């Protein structure tokens, strides 16, 4: 399953 | 053997045609098992393999929320990268990210990944130590400083050493009928006259899984790397893959050529010849 | 920008046997950017309900897609894949060859 904090601001 | 789990993400802006399109897919080895497309009528994380269908509604809720949030942060990042590269708001640009883990036959972590690309060029990548970053340019260095200040690498290391390996192991057990079965290539050589002077010998590998394979031609026992036409491994559409290697051979010399096949579904490498 | 023109392979799922149902595949790979237009042709005419895989990409970041449809090969019918991409001055038509 996905990394829950994969939405990371660049 | 060894196994991998990978999540792939692509956002593509389209100024004047709405918001960026976001598509993400998840793989175990070469098997697609989840997808999300922002352009679908009702975007949700969807199963694509039977062994993931048994996961309950809470699983699909969690994965859908993560994909939606990823689509939103990608949209913000696409605006950010325009600034980093001093680019006009008029063009289409692409943001790609992949992450996941490799495990050995015992299920131990072999290595983890998390890496990004902007307009098809490497942008920033987590190093194999899972603790430091490689930035491709001064724009990516701005991300690196942000991610170092927020200790992002340590959050990724925890996931890649923990949940990534744990859930890969669970999927491998739930899909063990397919994910833990290698299908060897079905192999044969065909012969295609070109002229009175030459013919093509084509060595086929069909119906194999996983995609990794080696096909080589030898002439009198010497590799013909420079003279072999090797097509990219291609999907059949039934989970398996196809590949061929061809050499141009002087008429009458076909028996000096041998095709050699290596695949994890074969106990020992195969050698084959044209059989008239 | 930087652009990579697509590799194109047209082929069948199963070995071709005239009169026997099969699947016709157009695999496009190694391209960038991801916007691409793919048609499967029967005797020059676009086949209608063609399906495609979800966009993914390779280790080198280039994209790949599979377009596919049911078909029943014969001796006379010609099949092809027509591909348009920003790297192409004009659409590229690759004919199906059952030996490739």
């Amino acid at each position: 399953r996905r990394f829950s904090r994969s939405p990371i601001r660049r | 053997g060894s196994h991998s789990m990978r999540y792939f993400h692509t956002s593509v802006s389209r100024p004047g045609r709405g918001e960026p399109r976001f598509i993400t897919v998840g793989y175990v080895d070469d098997t697609l098992f989840v997808r999300f497309d922002s352009d679908a009528a009702s975007p949700r994380e969807e199963p694509r393999a039977p062994w993931i269908e048994q996961e309950g509604p809470e699983y699909w809720d969690r994965e859908t929320q993560i994909c939606k949030a990823k689509a939103q942060t990608d949209r913000e990042d696409l605006r950010t990268l325009l600034r980093y590269y001093n680019q006009s708001e008029a063009g289409s640009h692409t943001l790609q990210n992949m992450y996941g883990c490799d495990v050995g036959p015992d299920g131990r972590l072999l290595r983890g990944y998390h890496q990004d690309a902007y307009d098809g060029k490497d942008y920033i990548a987590l190093n194999e130590d899972l603790s430091s970053w490689t930035a491709a340019d001064t724009a990516a260095q701005i991300t690196q400083r942000k991610w170092e200040a927020a200790r992002v690498a340590e959050q990724l290391r925890a996931y890649l050493e923990g949940e990534c390996v744990e859930w890969l192991r669970r999927y491998l057990e739930n899909g063990k009928e397919t994910l833990q079965r290698a299908d060897p290539p079905k192999t044969h050589v065909t012969h295609h006259p070109i002229s009175d002077h030459e013919a093509t010998l084509r060595c086929w590998a069909l119906g194999f899984y996983p995609a990794e394979i080696t096909l080589t031609w030898q002439r009198d026992g010497e590799d013909q790397t420079q003279d072999t036409e090797l097509v990219e491994t291609r999907p059949a559409g039934d989970r398996t893959f196809q590949k061929w290697a061809a050499v141009v051979v002087p008429s009458g010399e076909e028996q000096r050529y041998t095709c050699h096949v290596q695949h994890e579904g074969l106990p020992k490498p195969l050698t084959l010849r044209w059989e008239p | 920008m930087i652009q990579r023109t697509p590799k194109i392979q047209v082929y069948s799922r199963h070995p071709a046997e005239n009169g026997k149902s099969n699947f016709l595949n157009c695999y496009v790979s190694g391209f960038h950017p991801s916007d691409i237009e793919v048609d499967l042709l029967k005797n020059g005419e676009r086949i209608e309900k063609v399906e495609h895989s979800d966009l993914s990409f390779s280790k080198d970041w280039s994209f790949y897609l599979l377009y596919y449809t049911e078909f029943t090969p014969t001796e006379k019918d010609e099949y092809a894949c027509r591909v348009n991409h920003v790297t192409l001055s004009q659409p590229k038509i690759v004919k199906w060859d059952r030996d490739m």
